């Protein structure tokens, strides 16, 4: 048990979110993606250090080191950071469908200023829908690992209403995302740029619907069949993959470096 | 002494809470630059849709604000900067009545190639297709006569023709927007799209092309917020 | 070219009308602007800087 | 046919006369006499103010004689007038065109004048009897857009518009006074003395002319630029002006020696001058570019010794306040900004 | 004073050949873009040709495009039209056009029947 694949991506993660953060901290969209790489890197740091904690202070013997509250801030935090997450893409990816599917009424009733605003909202949303289980109705376990804990299967009905609000995201999101690339379709045929858009909003929904879906897909089954096979640590492990994934596909390859890209060959 | 400038800041307040009613406003409407070369029937087509006319249409509750220079000058580079910020300029030509045709170009190229325009988009309305019409099958007056690479310009595949004109009509007409066309593709400094239509006289639908014209506009200006 | 004599006589009357007039040197009239420039030396926040005490806009 | 002819060689020879005594009076440059005082150094302003709160680009702005207050037009249709002190708006006038193009503050602070493309010049009462803000009048009579407008008091004021021609209005009467023709290109600004007898005008043909108020006819007509002249401003002893052309180039003219004294022009400067202004002392000559930028000229040595880089947008407008205590300028980034 | 004095007009044959010659002054002549234009009697002005800073890029109009050609030597400030195979059609007064800008590729005004950078013309004639 080394921390042959945790630690690494933990690293590449927060390293692809401070090059972004430097090209980016010096638009509507320009405030969404400042404060979805900020949620983003507030979360791995204030998660990771506590799943490393669980290698130099046990020999796989204890899984609770610390304390007997800490891998419940663990689970707390980490449910708190993916509705975080997931809400804030929620956000882009309907602002990005109003910006081209209804551009006039986008043309007036949205501005930049009400653009702060969002986060405050769904963190607000988020500390709710994750301090519930706190206040008795739902309760953390630890799993085969026992470097996390996370919500018990079975018992209550927490991890359903969890996972089908996470299923309501995705599903939103990538209708928004389809809708998008339909419109760019459309207004490529009725005319460079918009195929440089098609490429990245393909991108972006693949690996999407590729790193996010796997928790919905694990966590309507019996916990015995899960951990016979290990699938609920790639599941979490998917949607912290997804968290790495954005800000990189946000900032990093933008439109003008995809240009240069295809651009050099 | 502190209840005169408590009274100022009271009526910058105010002032403030009416500058946000006038904001929003300002943004619900969408200005245009009705700017035709001159005998092109531009009066009828505001007809259809002192110093300065302004005519205010409504398409899908969206208002469309557009304004016809009046009393000015025929010397045009000072006042036209004015004009920057419009989402569009409606340019006018007479496609059968010219050498008028030839000054039109030049007029829609001095527009396209400024440096203020130059990201400023253009509606191009062909009027005088009737008359363009009558006057190509009747052989009163020739465009090889005014352009000698008339000859030798075969029609293009595409756009299909209405079946009740003559060929040589739409290879007239197909022939003026590809000189327009050659204009607005070669110089590429400058962000901005030309829209090329056929218009007439006993048209009525030119308020829904200026609106799926603006449309693809303002669809393109929030593309490029995601880029850079 | 009816309308144009008419035109022309009130420019060649303007250009005679403006050539009989008063010229002093130029070093004079710079020796002029070079002692106005000097003798407002001081007066000018522009020109040297003025402390943020008597500066309204600190 | 002939006779043309006759009065176009007429002109031509009144213009070698003219011409070579000028040259006649030219002894020596101003860039020899005052190769030995000192320069400025260098002038370090910074951005002390920024005013928000217009829509849409800034054509126009003019300071008040108090050196406290500010007007400023906007292409959405504000006339907005701000204390600069307190950054506070004062008023908010909304204008029956939206294309207005410049815009007066009287010189007692009760007027406020505002024109553009709709070829009407309107007066606006700050002070009217507990009540709004109103148009007090509506000059018109002119034949093209209103491109500037000064008041020489609360009851007369000269415009100039783009039918190449210049008026004097009598606001209480309601109709020109005098008209000063003589330009044939669009009048682009005009500039009074610091007496209220003389004012300089600057037009599309590259000219500009010194025209009498009491009398109505030109004095003197200088042509040493190449380009549309956008901006004009008189030195402050009213012996002396600066303009600003499209050719990219500033240049200063005296009046008693009817010609250009100095050119104001840099190799890597292409872009042409939008407005011009002298400070209290007239040491110093700020212009504003295309470029964005506003650059300060040591108006004795001709060298630059400044920089103000603060908009995003085109540099419109640019003033100097009466005291000489603050620059204002306004961009088409919709900012006005006061710097000292 | 920006001059621009044009040369070369007269009576010629149809089918004789003609050079414009343009001299100018009081402006730098590279940088600006030349233009050639033309009134016709009894109708407004046209414009029949121009040519670029360098000389790189050049433009005629329908009726003229094949017959003339439009040259500029900025050694000595100096712009020629080069008209060959005349006709009765071609007989007009031609001036000859400043761009109002330097450095620009746009040119708004230069037939405006007012225009400040243009000259007075010469009278081309073409009869027997
Ligand atoms: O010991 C072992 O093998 C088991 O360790 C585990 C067990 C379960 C789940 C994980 C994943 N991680 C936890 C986590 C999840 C989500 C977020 N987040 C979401 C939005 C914003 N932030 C941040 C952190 S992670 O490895 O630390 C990581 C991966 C990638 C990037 N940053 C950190 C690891």
């Amino acid at each position: 048990e080394s921390p042959a694949i945790s630690s690494v991506m933990f690293s590449a993660g927060v390293l692809g979110n401070l090059i972004a953060l430097a090209l980016l901290a010096r638009s509507l969209f320009h405030v969404l993606v400042t404060e979805l790489v900020f949620t983003d890197l507030l979360g791995t740091c204030l998660i990771s250090p506590v799943v490393l904690a669980s290698y130099a202070r046990n020999q796989t013997l204890v899984a609770l080191a610390p304390e007997s509250r800490a891998c419940t801030y663990f689970a707390f935090a980490m449910t708190f950071f993916s509705l975080a997450t997931m809400l804030m893409l929620f956000a882009m990816a309907l602002e990005r469908y109003l910006s081209i599917g209804h551009p006039y009424f986008y043309q007036r009733r949205v501005s930049r200023s009400g653009g702060l605003a969002v986060l405050p909202v769904i963190y607000a949303v988020s500390l709710l829908f994750c301090s519930l289980p706190l206040l008795d109705y739902g309760q953390y376990v630890q799993y085969c690992p026992g470097t996390w804990c996370f919500i018990r299967h079975g018992r209550t009905a927490y991890l359903q209403l969890y996972a089908t609000l996470l299923l309501l995201l995705i599903v939103s999101v990538l209708a928004c995302n389809f809708s998008v690339i339909l419109n760019l379709i459309r207004m490529h045929r009725r005319s460079a740029e918009e195929t440089d858009h098609l490429i990245l909003l393909a991108i972006m929904t693949i690996t999407f619907a590729v790193c996010s879906l796997p928790f919905t897909i694990f966590a309507y089954m019996n916990e015995t069949s899960s951990r016979k096979e290990k699938w609920d640590l790639q599941a979490l492990r998917f949607l912290s993959i997804n968290s790495i994934i954005d800000p990189w596909v946000f900032a990093i390859l933008r439109p003008p470096v995809l240009r240069l890209m295809r651009s050099v060959l | 002494q502190r209840n005169e400038e408590k009274a100022q800041r009271e009526a910058n307040k105010k002032i403030e809470k009416q500058l946000q009613k006038d904001k929003q406003v300002y943004r619900a409407t969408h200005r245009l630059l009705l700017l035709g070369a001159g005998e092109s029937g531009k009066n009828t087509i505001v007809k259809q849709m002192s110093g300065i006319f302004e005519t205010k249409f409504q398409v899908d509750k969206v208002n469309f604000h557009m304004f016809d220079v009046g009393a000015q000058r025929d010397e045009r580079r000072k006042w036209i900067q004015c004009f920057n910020d419009v989402t569009a300029i409606i340019f006018v030509v007479a496609s059968s009545s010219y050498n008028r045709l030839q000054a039109a170009l030049k007029l829609f190229d001095s527009i396209w190639n400024n440096k203020w325009l130059r990201d400023t988009s253009v509606i191009l309305f062909l009027n005088k297709q009737d008359l363009l019409a009558e006057k190509v099958l009747a052989g009163k007056s020739k465009i090889e006569d005014y352009f000698p690479e008339f000859a030798r310009y075969t029609t293009p595949e595409d756009a299909t023709p209405e079946p009740g004109e003559d060929p040589r009509v739409t290879r007239a007409k197909y022939f003026i927007r590809d000189e327009f066309l050659r204009i607005s593709t070669a110089s590429g400094d400058g962000r901005h799209y030309c829209y090329p239509h056929f218009t007439c006289a006993v048209d009525t639908e030119n308020i829904r092309r200026v609106f799926n014209d603006c449309r693809d506009i303002i669809q393109r200006m929030h593309l490029r917020q995601y880029e850079l | 070219n009816t309308a144009s004599i008419a035109q022309a006589r009130k420019l060649v009357e303007q250009l005679k009308m403006e050539a009989n007039i008063d010229r002093i040197k130029v070093s004079k009239a710079a020796a002029d602007l070079m002692a106005y420039c000097e003798a407002h030396a001081k007066e000018d926040p522009l020109l040297t800087p003025v402390p943020a005490s008597e500066n309204p806009f600190r | 046919q002939s006779e043309l002819d006759q009065l176009r060689q007429e002109a031509e020879q009144l213009k070698n006369q003219i011409r070579d005594a000028r040259k006649a009076c030219a002894d020596a440059t101003l860039s020899q006499i005052t190769n030995n005082i000192d320069p400025v150094g260098r002038i370090q302003m910074r951005t002390r103010r920024t005013l928000r709160g217009h829509l849409a680009k800034i054509y126009a702005m003019h300071w008040g004689t108090d050196s406290r207050l500010l007007v400023s037009a906007s292409q959405d249709g504000k006339l907005i007038i701000w204390d600069s002190y307190t950054t506070n708006k004062v008023h908010a006038i909304p204008l029956r065109s939206s294309w207005v193009m410049t815009c007066a503050y009287a010189p007692s602070g009760n007027y406020v004048a505002c024109g553009g493309l709709d070829n009407i010049c309107s007066i606006y009462n700050l002070k009217t009897r507990e009540g709004n803000v109103r148009v007090s009048r509506e000059l018109a009579g002119h034949t093209g857009y209103l491109s500037c407008c000064r008041f020489l008091d609360d009851n007369q004021i000269v415009t100039s518009s783009g039918d190449t021609t210049c008026a004097l209005w009598d606001i209480e009467t309601g109709q020109q006074t005098t008209t000063f023709t003589g330009h044939t290109g669009d009048v682009m600004s005009l500039s009074l003395a610091p007496d209220t007898r003389l004012f300089v005008s600057g037009a599309c043909d590259a000219s500009a002319k010194l025209w009498d108020v009491r009398e109505g006819m030109c004095r003197q007509t200088f042509t040493g630029h190449e380009s549309d002249i956008n901006a004009i401003c008189f030195f402050p002893n009213g012996n002396a002006f600066a303009t600003g052309s499209d050719d990219a180039t500033c240049r200063l003219f005296d009046l008693r020696a009817d010609q250009e004294l100095m050119t104001y022009s840099h190799d890597n400067i292409i872009c042409g001058i939008t407005s011009v202004s002298f400070s209290k002392s007239g040491r110093l000559l700020l212009a504003g570019y295309d470029d964005f930028n506003c650059n300060v000229w040591d108006a004795l040595k001709a060298d630059r010794a400044g920089v103000l880089a603060g908009h995003d947008n085109r540099v419109s407008c640019l003033g100097v306040t009466d005291d000489g205590m603050a620059v204002a300028t306004g961009s088409w980034d919709s900012f006005l900004k006061i710097w000292n | 004073q920006v001059q621009l004095q044009e040369s070369g007009g007269g009576l010629v044959q149809p089918g004789g050949s003609l050079r414009l010659s343009c001299a100018a002054s009081g402006f730098t002549f590279s940088n600006y873009k030349m233009n050639w234009v033309r009134q016709a009697p009894g109708k407004g002005l046209e414009w029949v040709s121009d040519i670029s800073q360098s000389g790189a890029s050049i433009s005629y109009t329908g009726s003229v495009k094949g017959r003339f050609t439009i040259s500029r030597d900025n050694a000595k400030n100096t712009l020629y039209l080069q008209m060959n195979s005349l006709k009765p059609e071609d007989t007009a007064v031609y001036y000859c056009a400043r761009c109002p800008a330097p450095f620009t590729r746009d040119c708004f005004d230069v037939t405006s029947t007012t225009y400040a950078y243009r000259g007075q013309g010469t009278q081309v004639t073409v009869s027997s």
